[PDB]
């Protein structure tokens, strides 16, 4: 998982690149195009 | 000050529960839902699978064609084969399946007659009694009607009109028609006399609850649309139980909505959500009741229950008196108002009894519907409003209508249906037409309306659905605790 | 095992056969612990999915209070091209009611776009964890897509201070919840409260 | 020539629905609402801008020589082609100064090219965007025809006309269109005609005083005035009864002599 | 010699297959069978309980059931034995379901709808609209009100079986779309199936609305159509949010719900009055179209007999033996078709016979090639019928004889030309060279049609001239007898299997009904049957939840 990546979001298959990283309260987040947070492992590198 | 973030609060009323007019159960509205409301299904079931076979060309048949002689023994051994035959029993043809009977336990084939002498020496398993089941005078009335003949009610399951339509059980009731007379008799399986019995029992001696509407309206016999307004008064039995004429009526307008306007016109012609508070208007709380006795005493106080011929003015006067009572009544309590909220509603309401009280004066039906019309447009001037447009169709060529001798605009309302021109697309009318229909008899204290056959019929006591009070099988829906006919558990897994 | 006091409402009911609470009422349960919103005291909320959630949180041991909301049918002013059929709404003294419990349990129905918006303008003012209890399957992300806090899924810019701690979902409208349901929300309710 | 009464009876309120069946009688005006206001509770268009057309003008398109349809002046924006809309109102049961029916009989009566529609709780009348604009601030909001609390502009949820005022006497709303500001005393139009926020609210005047209602209420109430004190109106109604049977049943001469 | 039918024959009957002599009477009567004992046992406790002692259920009158020995059915390439009161549509919920499942399905073209949402009434439609009208429509379709809490709604667990669908010949809106409700064609049908089928629909989007089985149950076949249309219209104007007047919601509505509306059955006129949506108004290529087996099954025979199967318990049990006629029902004659591999066996030879002679569509079609083809498939299954004796007992009415036979012919015949009208001239030559061959047809008047057939097979006269796909149970010669309609639907598919081809007659039905969310899987018919016949197929329009438990 990087800038520039291709991730879904395995719930809805939500298509998206990542936008940056933004770590908040000792947590890993990740910002997507749609300038929305998600959480690493609910995300998972595609190809 | 003005935050829009607070929101408006609405329907209190909607979440109060609903009474039922003339008992004293509280449904919630949900429940009265024709799809929530098991005794609704099953009012129209048990109306759908009802046909009633005259059985005495088919004894002539037997007597002059074949030789063989008919006798109360034989017609026992007849009853005997036909109440296995009907639901779905084997008699001839070896090597048959057979129908579950866990699936047909409703399926019944009744005998009644107008000859006591026969009636005497029948079976009283399969008789219906019209001495034991209607009053002195009542039972008179009908069996003079009727005359000294035999009638065979059949039953078909309701599981037979919930898988197929309301036209299959016609057809039913004659196969098995057939087969339990040449299996009862011992005749040939197929002859020309069996050609005979079926031609007989399609259609010669056959009484179908509705007639079938071909073309345009492109539905089989059976269905709502086809049930003409003294049909279902002569389906309603309040009149062998009560002798409060309004209270007939009421009956009669309550079922009457919840086969029309919920069934027919909520579902066979439109869908979705339906017409549940236009028709539940006319039997919850006893708005209607109010202003059907106010109408009947106000008659009985100047006219009297028959004390004049039906003319124009006695027309007007009841009408009007009738309808500025029930007008000034939303006026004056707004818990009336809010809870007939809608226009039509209200029209409805008011017109039926202004209809209601023209026919406790005068005793004609057409005069009753002269009079429902007469209250609809004073209804108008009255509150400057009438219901949602598209309603008033039937109510604007109305009192044109009412007393035509046009062809396609002449009925008796005895005679009318959801099939007669004018009333067939707008709610909020027809279940206050039947009841208008029965009113104009229930004055008179008639054993009938329309057909002494379908109320004998229907006098059933092993009829799943308790005609004597529809309303009170309604609430005992609404409240879960009706048991209805037509499921099929004995053949589905367990879930 | 603790006695448990329930603050019963001060206005009775719906009329004589229905309902036995009233809209806009407030049943303190003494010690607030859980509150359950009801968005109706009609029977498509009350006593077949919502005192169901009451008595199974109050045989786990935990206080409960339930508070029937004023105007809780329909959808917020601010969704997209306005309300329709009815508008959703909280009033400031209902949002202190809920803000003096430690979680809130709030139950929701079928539509989806219906459930986001009536939780963000629900969230926009209060501040404790609340699970979202409804019927349809909605994901612990959508609610993100339009501003709301949630623990999976956060937004960029949070529009409201709740945070969306839990969503449970197959919990019909007007039916009885089964006991498997009720295990789940106590479940979540004992892991996400202390 | 034929000078026209309009409708029977002596009470007020058939006075008043006589008054607004009348071309001839100007509506006393009671409040003054821009054109522009008027424009953004309708919701239509947005001021300041042209009209959208449906069709080009009727100078550009072609038709066919008919005498008979060239006998009828069109309307302004019938001319330019402009598109067809809509403004509704709904009015309280209690003592709203316009009525449902008495509305649809006064616009047919008053105004050129509109279309009129009566329901329960509802009424709308449409035509073409500018003379709707026109005539919707001129007769329908600016006069007696218009009460900010008992009456209000809106489509998409109509609900209240039966039920209860609530504390202000306004009519019951149930995505609060119109909001009563207690500090002026005047009624804000928060929302447009079919429920989107405006930007500014619009002050549409005061509520009109109970008693003045009463006076120019259109309405019959057991309350106010009851249809029974008016005996007039209830015979005209019998006999448009009895005369739509006696043609229904046979139209001649002869039978209507029992009229 | 090795036969389909023979692993049946060796299960039912106890004695060998070619033995010509048994003996009878020593069975018990009707107690050698589970299934009217268990109906005794019932009869027993419904009498006492529920009908206080009106007798229903005797089997001591009449004639003395199981003389001889009341043999099990297997179900044509299934594994599995039933009884032949399990295979009756009343007690088995499979055929009601499979009935259930045409009677509730609409399918109404959405594009007029947008053309007009778009140009006049000013409304930009995209994908995300349509999703959010395809969530309105599932929210409203079964008996959901929007946003009104104080409108009366059906209660959801009644309606579990309703669902609003969609599916487009558009790829780029069909992957736009969300796949919650879409019935994606690409991933449902092979790759040459599915470029057809877009091909024959178009770029054009439909949407599926399969009405609660309640409703068809409570009510008629043509309720579903009016419910169907009045939950559209309130969807669209509740999903769309328009400022335009009254008459421009009137033209959007017909545009919507009155435009291209296709329905499964057409209204009967006559002594069959009857609405849309019934048996009797669905043409042999609907139904056809309705059974998904070319989706799953490149062999032509077993596409034809999925589709005799299913016309054989839809027109011959529900549609003749209740709509028409009533009773015990005509369950025998459709079992016939589908219960061994009798027709298998006949159908199979049927193929190989023009396979090896003609090709599989080698010839154009000629009266020789029918003469001749007919000929050679009636002979073999009538001296099939001859060397077995136990096929003989198995098949004991002459109708169900004369149908397997004929419907073999008429198959072979559609294989080898590719024409159905040759196919059901096949089915009459194979029927007239039966009664010559065995002196014997089937019941009194079973042959109306097929002495009428002949001429009326390539007829071009008004009242007799239709492609056997367009013909259906209001054919005027069809109208009436049991034994003939499943096996016209299963001719007019094997015309269409011959070449492969995606659908018979509405690609658009056949779309719809590939949609996995049907409780009655139309991929295999037969397989669903017996599933219901053993009492393990899970069906709909229960009211369970508005009824008393005791
Ligand atoms: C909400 C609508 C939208 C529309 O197209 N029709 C509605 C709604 C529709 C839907 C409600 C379901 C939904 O999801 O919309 C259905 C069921 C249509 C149908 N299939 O018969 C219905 N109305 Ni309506 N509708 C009713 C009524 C009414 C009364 C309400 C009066 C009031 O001022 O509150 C008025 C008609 C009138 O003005 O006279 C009315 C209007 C309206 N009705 C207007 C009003 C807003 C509009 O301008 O768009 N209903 C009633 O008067 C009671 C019976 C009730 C019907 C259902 C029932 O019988 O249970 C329902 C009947
Ligand atoms: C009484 C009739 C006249 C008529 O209109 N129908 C009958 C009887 C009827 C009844 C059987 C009633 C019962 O179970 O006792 C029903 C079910 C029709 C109904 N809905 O009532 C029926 N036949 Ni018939 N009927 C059948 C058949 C047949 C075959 C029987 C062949 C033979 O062995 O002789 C013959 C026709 C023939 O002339 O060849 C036949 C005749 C006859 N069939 C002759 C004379 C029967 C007799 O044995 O006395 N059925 C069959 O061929 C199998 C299918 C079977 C149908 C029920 C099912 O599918 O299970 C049944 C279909
Ligand atoms: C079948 C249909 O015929 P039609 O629509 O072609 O006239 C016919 N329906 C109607 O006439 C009209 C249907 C509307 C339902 C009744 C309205 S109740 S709520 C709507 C109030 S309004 O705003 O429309 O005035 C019927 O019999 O149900
Ligand atoms: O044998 S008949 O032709 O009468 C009917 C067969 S079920």
């Amino acid at each position: 998982i990087e800038i520039g990546s291709y991730v879904r979001y395995i719930n809805t298959g939500t298509h998206g690149t990542v936008k940056a990283i933004e770590p908040k309260n000792d947590e890993e987040w990740v910002l997507l195009e749609n300038d929305i947070y998600y959480r690493p492992e609910l995300l998972e590198l595609v190809e | 000050l003005y935050n829009p973030d607070i929101g408006v609060p609405l329907g209190q009323r909607k979440l109060m529960p609903y009474k039922l007019s003339n008992t004293d159960d509280y449904c919630e509205g949900d429940d009265l839902h024709f799809l929530n409301n098991a005794a609704i299904q099953q009012l129209w079931d048990d109306i759908r699978r009802t046909v009633i076979v005259g059985m005495d060309t088919a004894h002539s048949v037997l007597e002059k064609r074949l030789g063989v002689e008919v006798t109360p023994e034989t017609i026992n051994e007849y009853m005997h084969t036909i109440n296995h035959s009907l639901p779905g029993g084997a008699v001839v043809q070896e090597h048959m399946v057979e129908v579950h009977p866990s699936l047909a336990w409703d399926c019944y084939a009744r005998i009644f007659t107008g000859d006591d002498e026969l009636a005497d020496e029948l079976d009283s398993r399969f008789l219906i009694d019209i001495n034991k089941l209607f009053p002195e005078e009542q039972a008179e009335t009908l069996k003079a009607a009727i005359g000294k003949k035999t009638y065979q009610v059949s039953r078909v399951p309701s599981l037979v009109g919930r898988v197929c339509d309301g036209g299959t059980i016609s057809r039913w009731s004659a196969m098995q028609i057939g087969m339990s007379f040449i299996t009862a008799y011992k005749l040939c399986a197929g002859e020309a006399a069996t050609a005979d019995f079926s031609y007989a029992s399609k259609h010669a001696d056959v009484i179908q609850m509705g007639n079938a509407l071909p073309g345009r309206r492109a539905r089989g016999p059976n269905e709502p649309g086809g049930i003409r307004f003294g049909i279902l008064s002569d389906v309603v039995q309040t009149t062998r139980v009560s002798e409060d004429p309004v209270e007939q009526s009421l009956e009669v307008v309550a079922t009457g909505a919840a086969l029309y306007d919920q069934i027919w016109l909520g579902a066979y012609m439109s869908g979705g959500i339906g017409f549940t508070q236009y028709a539940t208007a006319s039997y919850t709380d006893d708005i209607l009741d109010d202003f059907s006795y106010y109408a009947l005493d106000y008659v009985e106080k100047k006219y009297g229950r028959m004390g004049t011929k039906a003319t124009m003015d006695v027309v007007e006067d009841v009408a009007g008196e009738v309808t500025l009572y029930a007008l000034e009544q939303y006026d004056d309590y707004p818990a009336l108002l809010e809870d007939h909220f809608g226009g039509s509603q209200r029209a409805a309401v008011a017109a039926a009894a202004s209809g209601i009280g023209v026919c406790m004066a005068t005793g004609n039906s057409n005069a009753g519907v002269n009079g429902w019309y007469l209250s609809q447009i004073l209804h108008k001037e009255y509150h400057s409003r009438l219901g949602f447009y598209g309603y008033d169709l039937q109510d604007q060529c109305g009192a044109s209508n009412s007393l035509a001798i046009r062809n396609d605009e002449a009925a008796p309302l005895e005679l009318r249906g959801p099939n007669y021109p004018n009333y067939a697309m707008n709610v909020g009318h027809q279940g206050e037409y039947a009841g208008i229909a029965q009113a104009a008899h229930s004055a008179r204290g008639d054993a009938f309306a329309l057909n002494p056959l379908v109320k004998v019929a229907f006098a059933d006591p092993m009829l799943v659905f308790d005609f004597s009070k529809p309303r009170k099988e309604i609430a005992r829906g609404a409240l879960r605790e009706f048991e209805a006919a037509g499921e099929r558990d004995v053949i589905l897994p367990a879930k | 095992r603790k006695e448990q006091i329930v603050d019963c409402r001060a206005v009775m009911g719906l009329g004589e056969g229905g309902g036995l609470a009233q809209r806009g009422t407030f049943a303190e349960g003494l010690r607030n612990d859980v509150v359950v919103v009801a968005m109706s005291p009609g029977r498509r909320h009350i006593t077949k999915p919502v005192c169901e959630i009451t008595y199974g949180i109050r045989e786990a041991g935990i206080q409960t209070s339930v508070l029937v909301l004023d105007a809780g049918g329909g959808i917020p002013s601010d969704a997209p091209q306005g309300s329709l059929g009815s508008t959703f709404g909280l009033k400031p003294e209902e949002a202190k009611q809920v803000n003096r419990h430690k979680l809130c349990v709030i139950h929701f129905g079928n539509v989806k776009s219906h459930i986001i918006y009536k939780a963000r303008l629900f969230l926009k003012y209060v501040d404790i964890p609340t699970i979202i209890v409804c019927q349809t399957p909605v994901d612990m992300e959508d609610f993100a897509a339009i501003g709301i806090k949630t623990k999976n899924v956060m937004p960029l810019e949070s529009k409201t201070e709740g945070k969306i701690v839990e969503i449970i979902t197959g919990v019909i409208r007007g039916e009885s919840a089964p006991q498997k349901k009720i295990d789940e929300i106590i479940e979540s309710i004992k892991k996400h409260l202390g | 020539a034929y000078t026209p009464q309009f409708y029977p009876g002596a009470t007020k309120v058939a006075e008043n629905r006589r008054n607004h069946l009348n071309p001839n009688y100007e509506l006393e005006k009671l409040r003054e609402i821009p054109d522009e206001d008027v424009v953004k509770i309708m919701g239509h268009r947005q001021p300041g801008e042209d009209y959208k057309t449906v069709h080009p003008p009727l100078e550009e398109m072609d038709f066919v020589e008919d005498y008979a349809r060239d006998l009828v002046e069109p309307l302004n924006g019938a001319k330019e082609g402009h598109r067809v809309r809509y403004i509704q109102f709904a009015d309280s049961m209690y003592f709203a100064p316009a009525q449902p029916y008495d509305r649809s009989r006064s616009y047919m009566s008053r105004l050129r090219g509109v279309d009129a529609g009566t329901l329960s709780g509802r009424q709308v009348v449409e035509c073409r965007e500018s003379d709707l604009e026109e005539f919707s601030k001129n007769i329908l909001m600016d006069t007696e025809l218009f009460d900010p609390a008992t009456s209000g502009m809106r489509g998409a949820t109509v609900h209240g006309h039966s039920l209860r005022l609530d504390e202000n006497g306004m009519m019951f709303d149930a995505l609060q269109r119109c909001v009563f500001d207690e500090k002026t005393g005047h009624v804000m139009y928060v929302k447009d005609q079919v429920g989107k926020p405006l930007d500014a609210p619009v002050d549409v005047g005061e509520p009109i005083p109970e008693a003045k209602l009463r006076e120019i209420t259109t309405i019959y109430r057991n309350d106010g005035v009851a249809m029974r004190a008016d005996p007039d109106v209830i015979e005209v109604v019998k006999r448009i009864h009895r005369a739509r049977t006696l043609g229904g049943y046979i139209p001649t001469n002869e039978t209507f002599k029992g009229l």
